[PDB]
């Protein structure tokens, strides 16, 4: 299915470049919860929740359209790779306040955001 | 504004024959620091250990009384900002004991 393929890879491919952007430019400003890819999970959530309900409220749209939006740029755009090993290196370097912290923040932030993104659609109709 | 590089390594205590150093940690996330010392003059090879990026100090033992000794110590880090761990450049003193 190329036409589908077409869809995760430039949602993809836009999602990953978005990531690698605000990864690269904000990591370092705090490194102990790396900036960047908090809010590259945070967004991702936020954009993830609302395509979802917008994509309720449209049941004839393509699925290429909710293919590119969800498996291309949220899945692009979202990393549970860096976050993991982020926290690991946390592991590694005995800080564990911040190994917890981090995966509170990252899972209960993305939660939120997806929730936030969700219902701010379904008030809206 | 990004600290990849310990500051002030010092020894704090030392023996004619062993050493405790202190550095003061950089910003980042280190894994492990890498501590590496030898004769300054280049006559007896060079040792090398780690110590987890936990500890800010190391002791070094053995050494020879009255001898120039240079020590090194790197951070091996996460590079949040590039997605994998890098070798920190190092910062190095001199020390006779
Ligand atoms: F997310
Ligand atoms: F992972
Ligand atoms: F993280
Ligand atoms: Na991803």
């Amino acid at each position: 299915m190329i036409k589908s393929l077409f869809a995760v890879i430039i949602g993809g491919s836009v999602g990953c470049t978005l990531r690698w952007l605000l990864s690269t430019k904000f990591n370092s400003l705090f490194p102990n919860l790396p900036p960047g890819t908090l809010v590259v999970n945070l967004l991702a959530g936020l954009i993830i929740g609302t395509a979802l309900a917008y994509f309720l409220r449209q049941p004839h749209l393509d699925p290429f359209w909710k293919l590119m939006i969800t498996t291309g740029l949220c899945g692009g755009l979202s990393t549970f790779s860096t976050f993991s090993v982020e926290v690991f290196a946390l592991l590694q370097a005995g800080n564990y306040i911040w190994a917890l912290t981090s995966v509170l923040v990252h899972v209960i932030g993305s939660l939120i955001m997806t929730a936030l993104g969700f219902f701010i659609i379904t008030i809206l109709f | 504004s990004v600290s990849s590089v310990p500051t002030k390594l010092e020894v704090v205590a030392a023996t004619p024959t062993s050493l405790l150093i202190s550095w003061d940690a950089p910003a980042v996330t280190v894994i492990f620091y890498v501590i590496t010392y030898g004769e300054t003059g280049g006559n007896s090879p060079v040792q090398e250990f780690t110590v987890p990026g936990s500890k800010s100090t190391a002791t070094i033992s053995g050494l020879k009384p009255g001898v120039d000794y240079t020590i090194t110590v790197y951070a091996t880090y996460y590079a949040s900002n590039s997605g994998w761990y890098e070798y920190g450049s190092p910062i190095s003193i001199n020390y006779r004991t």
